């Protein structure tokens, strides 16, 4: 029905620029403002710029003025944002939405009365202002601890640090059991890069009796490293 | 900008009320009235309330909202799962030419069998210190409802750079579950005499301490 | 002898010496062939001139017949164009056949659309061919920064309008007022410009002295003043700390009225019952022939029937300057009547019991008793008449919503005729109403602010109606 | 003594006696300048010239009052002085842009004190509720304004060019044997710069002028058409009488009995001795050719031939119209399209429905020949070209000059019209000018009306939306 639908989204190297478009169903952008609202992963809501029902009114936030450019096509029936000079803090999920003003005029000094609002949200597409690359993960084996060896379950894993690009496949003993598993979600690191874990519960008693093999692949680079999951103690060097 | 406060995250029982503020300056919304979103982690924001109490087509009634002053208030009662999100209030300043959005409440609702916090400690292997890089690896599950806190103690010195810790997920229990990592240099890995992790979910405070003396 | 002789010389001398000022061809009796009638010359008397003197016989009974036929005259301003612009805060002084005018101009929305324009604006006010008093711009100021000018008041005096306004860098003065400077601007705008004037043709008056007595901040509040003289006279609000606000509470008409209280005609002498100022209206004094840059004297307004400090129109009608002061509080019956002494300034406030502005919930239209609300519209009226004491101007029928403006024409106590000049829901919000004489006939231009519902904005449409003269 | 009455008489000579003389001629009077500063428009959007697009009219002959002519605001709003009269109205409109120029005359309106001469050109903009009037930006006064008789205009290229005749006998149409000849021509630009005097009001001196046969050649009616960088303003050449060739047989006295064959050519003169004869035409003026631009004299073809009256060639649709005023025994509506410019034959077109007020000698609906120099300027803009259908505001009485009604017409009939004012409201020189706003046809058209026990005499203009609907 009534709904803004974005695109043009993805991927971007910083400082460099990407237009993103808004895609207006039910309505006319012509007669109502729209406005563009971001949110960082870890962030609230910070609003970003907003172009004017009809007339040519751009506004823009303080952090975001003379960088982006609002404008709209009413032919198209399409929002769009003109990105520029994309700093690294512009990475987030910007959402296109209108702002659909009420107002009535009131026997009063104040004269008019303006309650002020946003109701139709686009689904928001995400802007990753970063480097790029096909990197294959970086694998190494997750062993429990003292506090987790000589337990009662034992959280047997493996580390899949420093890949890039989503996603990646990670099973144990070529799939033979995925019970229990724990797929951490890909935390964004300071290299530009996803790093993630995954770990299983299995008893303290099978260990050293039952073969478990956490079978890393990466599909679009051609990468699979196996690593043979064991139970380490204390490396003493004394 | 003038940044209008909230309450970062409240939390209470379902079937409870709860009522979220919003406080910020008199240019935003003592002049200009002020208007509510709540936002599920992974979906577009929903407009809740707007004029301070009234509601778009298709909102229960149990949300409810007031402005007073220089202040507003989000009114919650009869906690359901789906009312846990984020919760915005945003406004118009008259001044900055701005919409003014409110810091984030994350309320937290219960709706599942409350889940006692579950915290577990692994440690990096002699590989990744050979690859010039020492990474901490802590692995929280087993939990809910989520908001959890996982602090950082070398030494009892609160570490928190180079800390990453992740959002409660949905597992395949549909409990909450958090990862954290702390990427450092084998050389400070072996600078201190131990590495805490301190996991605070909503008071429930675990503190698993490894000692830079084992390599998985 | 001969001394009579050079005497008779000498008064020869003296008397037949034709030194005189230059022939003006109009003013004498001029016989061309098939002519024109010479009628009358007279100066004023041919284009709009102010109302004075004895003008036509306007319509006296209260009669059900639609004898006001107002005449949309708004495209004489720049309120037309680009419907993305809301115009807002306008105003329209008249004396002697010339206008000021002056609109903020927001582009988008009428809240928070970026201030295009402050046009200050001055003209003519005359019939240009179409039979109708028309407006005719031709001076327009724009100041370098719109958002800070706010109130301006217009008054006309030896070819300048004078326009005084209120310079805040804290948004609306009257509802930040306890952080505003004060500070005012004065602008002098020439009626009928030269070519390559520089000074003549638009001039800042720097006003660095301001005598308000007991009040801590002064201020232009409302449409048009008028001039005494070398005086000028910009209606006017006081800026009276409360605790200073001396009052004796029993004044305050708290009989015939359960509901009220000894304490709400005090209260609501500010915007809001803990108002740290108190708005008290008055006058600007500024005589011209103070000397280099003349100061501008407040005047407290008398404390006769006395509300909050509401937008002013002190205009000189018929001989005598008649006061207007809005009703933002809870006397909502008009409260206007002629000025007995300007300073200090008293005015014989009239009895009127029929017309009255709309409020909203808490001091509606129609109410007398004292209430605590700053609720109400600038509906001016305009003095038409002293023998039977008429008046006329635009106001806004409904109980309780800004709507339906009708100009109408009033005694004290009854309604005579009116004219809806647009439909029955029509938002519109301040309307400022002047008359005037074209030919020895009483023509009135009514402003009306108009929210237009289609484009979402504010937008002033004039109304220039003929006050007719029978029935 | 003797010193006495020397001192007596000498004194008595020179200590009376001020002044009688009126040099009318050549006193150059001084006025303020009557548009000091442009009335401040809101950036409204322009018109656009009455070409291409088919947009709608009625059609139809409908006699309900379908017309509604807005009574504007008029081209130079000024306070008019009581007794000052205002006469000789010019109204040429092309491409977004009037000109305009009138006499303002203290006293009588015909032969009183002419005080100023305003010259005038703007922008026919919008008003503002969808209703286009003359908002004029550049004005330009004459030092004598007893001088400056029969201006004609045409718009071409960011200026609009005035050429008007430069008389010192006073109306060269009635003193054309001691007429000097002389024609001055004035470029008034249409967007006014602040500085620059030369590009806003140029005076430009006309040495050159190629009359052909012709001893005299002046413009003569309001408005002309350009060509691209030629103007061709309409004009009337002074022929001596006896030069002129026409064979009485082409005189068209059939159905008639009180026409004397010779009545065609001797009403080509003012009266039927005159030592001219006034031929209808055009001045050629080819901006193109340099720094002095000759002014060639283009004679109107020799078909339906009447005494050159002030004439008006304008571009409606594509292909010039030539409108010439019926001051002869010829008193229906003669206009119709320029076949050719240079050499100029017009295709008249065969109206029977809309002629002009005359005095007794040729009334209205007259096309015998008689003697006689007599009829007013109502011109025609022609709206639609397809039906043929044209514009304009026409007198409606048969002998005297009042009743102006708007009137749309085809040549056989008046489709539906609009009173301007009352019947015996007395009004002369009509000249409608027919555009494009909004894609509507509307005709911003002067009529001086004259309003006879009051009302300071000035034009009325009359923006008239031409309806869609019947």
């Amino acid at each position: 029905e009534v709904q803004l639908v974005q695109s043009g989204g993805g991927l971007v190297q910083p400082g460099g620029s990407l237009r993103l478009s808004c895609a207006a169903s039910g309505f006319t952008v012509s007669s109502n403002y729209m406005s563009w609202v971001r949110q960082a992963p870890g962030k609230g809501l910070e609003w970003v710029s907003a172009i004017s029902g009809s007339g040519g009114s751009t506004y823009y936030a303080d952090s975001v003025k003379g960088r982006f450019t609002i404008s709209r096509d009413n032919s198209k029936n399409t929002l769009y944002l003109q990105m520029n000079s994309l700093r690294a803090e512009d990475t987030a999920v910007y959402y296109c939405a209108r702002d659909r003003e009420d107002i009535v005029v009131v026997p009063a000094p104040r004269g008019y009365y303006y309650y002020y609002y946003m109701d139709v949200w686009g689904q928001g597409t995400t802007v990753t202002v970063s480097s790029a690359s096909t990197k294959g993960p970086s694998v190494f084996p997750l062993a429990p601890s003292s506090k987790s060896t000589s337990g009662g379950t034992a959280a047997l894993g493996c580390l899949v640090k420093d890949y890039f690009p989503e996603p990646v496949t990670v099973s144990w003993n070529s799939g033979a059991l995925t019970s229990g598993v724990h797929t951490f979600p890909a935390v964004l690191q300071s290299s530009g890069l996803y790093s993630l874990s995954s770990v299983v519960t299995v008893p303290s008693s099978s260990l050293g009796t039952q073969t478990y093999i956490c079978n890393v692949n990466h599909k679009p680079s051609n990468t699979k490293v196996d690593k043979k999951v064991e139970p380490k103690s204390c490396d003493k060097t004394s | 900008q003038s940044v209008v406060t909230q309450p970062p995250s409240v939390s209470a029982a379902p079937g409870q009320k709860v009522t979220i503020s919003c406080s910020g300056s008199s240019s935003n919304i003592g002049t200009n009235h002020l208007s509510w979103y709540q936002q599920v982690p992974g979906t577009a924001p929903k407009l809740l309330i707007y004029d301070n109490n009234k509601r778009p087509s298709g909102i229960p009634d149990r949300f409810s909202g007031s402005k007073s002053g220089t202040s507003a208030s989000l009114a919650i009662s009869g906690l359901q799962s789906e009312d846990e999100a984020d919760y915005y209030c945003a406004t118009w300043d008259d001044s900055l030419h701005a919409w003014v959005f409110g810091g984030g409440t994350k309320l937290t609702v219960l709706g599942q069998p409350k889940a006692a916090p579950s915290v577990t400690l692994f440690p990096p292997s002699s590989e990744e210190l050979q690859a010039n890089k020492a990474t901490l690896v802590c692995l929280i599950s087993d939990f809910y409802p989520g908001a959890v806190t996982v602090a950082w103690k070398a030494d009892s010195s609160p570490v928190k750079a180079g800390v990453e810790t992740t959002t409660p997920s949905k597992q395949s229990n549909n409990k909450y579950a958090a990862s954290s990592y702390l990427s450092l240099t084998p050389e400070q890995w072996k600078s201190h005499r131990s590495y805490s992790c301190q996991v605070t979910h909503e008071g429930s405070t675990v503190e698993k301490t490894v000692a830079p003396t084992e390599c998985s | 002898i001969s001394q009579s002789t050079a005497s008779i010389n000498e008064n020869v001398n003296e008397k037949c010496k034709f030194t005189l000022p230059p022939l003006k061809i109009h003013e004498c009796n001029i016989s061309c062939p098939n002519p024109l009638p010479f009628r009358e010359y007279r100066p004023q008397t041919e284009g709009v001139s102010n109302l004075v003197g004895l003008p036509n016989n306007i319509c006296l009974q209260k009669t059900s017949n639609q004898i006001l036929k107002p005449k949309l005259i708004s495209y004489t301003l720049p309120v037309v164009g680009q419907s993305g612009t809301c115009i807002t805060d306008p105003l329209l002084a008249m004396d002697e056949g010339y206008f000021a005018y002056s609109h903020l101009e927001r582009i988008g929305s009428c809240s928070r659309g970026v201030s295009k324009q402050r046009i200050i604006g001055v003209g003519e006010v005359l019939d240009r061919g179409d039979e109708v008093p028309s407006l005719f711009m031709t001076n327009v100021w724009t100041p370098p920064n719109p958002n800070t000018v706010y109130h301006c008041s217009a008054v006309y005096n030896n070819e300048f309008y004078y326009v005084l306004c209120a310079v805040s860098t804290v948004g609306d003065p009257i509802l930040n007022s306890t952080y505003w400077s004060g500070s005012l601007m004065m602008t002098r705008l020439a009626v009928k410009p030269k070519s390559n004037g520089g000074g003549y043709n638009q001039h800042q008056l720097a006003l660095r002295s301001i005598e308000k007595g007991r009040y801590d901040k002064v201020m232009p509040y409302g449409p048009s003043g008028i001039k005494q003289g070398d005086t000028l006279y910009f209606p006017a609000v006081g800026f009276l700390v409360r605790t200073e606000f001396k009052y004796n509470d029993s004044n305050c008409p708290i009989t015939k009225c359960q509901y009220s209280k000894p304490e709400n005609c005090r209260l609501s002498m500010g915007i809001r019952p803990n108002s740290h100022y108190i708005l008290r209206s008055g006058l600007l004094k500024y005589n011209l022939s103070d000397g280099e840059n003349p100061k501008v004297v407040f005047i407290e307004i008398s404390d006769q029937r006395l509300s909050i400090g509401s937008p002013s129109k002190i205009y000189d009608s018929l001989g005598q300057p008649v006061f207007y002061q809005a009703s933002f509080s809870w006397d909502t019956m008009i409260k206007f009547g002629d000025v007995l002494t300007v300073n200090p300034l008293v005015v014989n406030w009239r009895n009127n019991t029929v017309i009255s502005r709309p409020g909203q919930s808490q001091c509606p239209r129609f109410n007398t008793c004292p209430e605590i609300c700053w609720e109400g519209v600038y509906n001016d009226a305009f003095l038409i008449d002293r023998i039977n004491w008429i008046s006329a101007g635009v106001f806004l029928d409904s109980n309780q919503t800004a709507e339906n403006p009708v100009f109408t024409v009033f005694k004290d106590n009854e309604i005579l005729y009116r004219a809806q000049l647009a439909s029955e829901d029509t938002n519109a919000q301040k309307t400022i109403t002047n008359c005037f004489l074209l030919k020895n006939k009483i023509w009135c231009i009514s402003l009306v602010e108009i929210y237009d519902t289609g484009d979402n904005v504010i937008r002033p449409k004039l109304f220039a109606v003929k006050i007719p003269e029978q029935c």
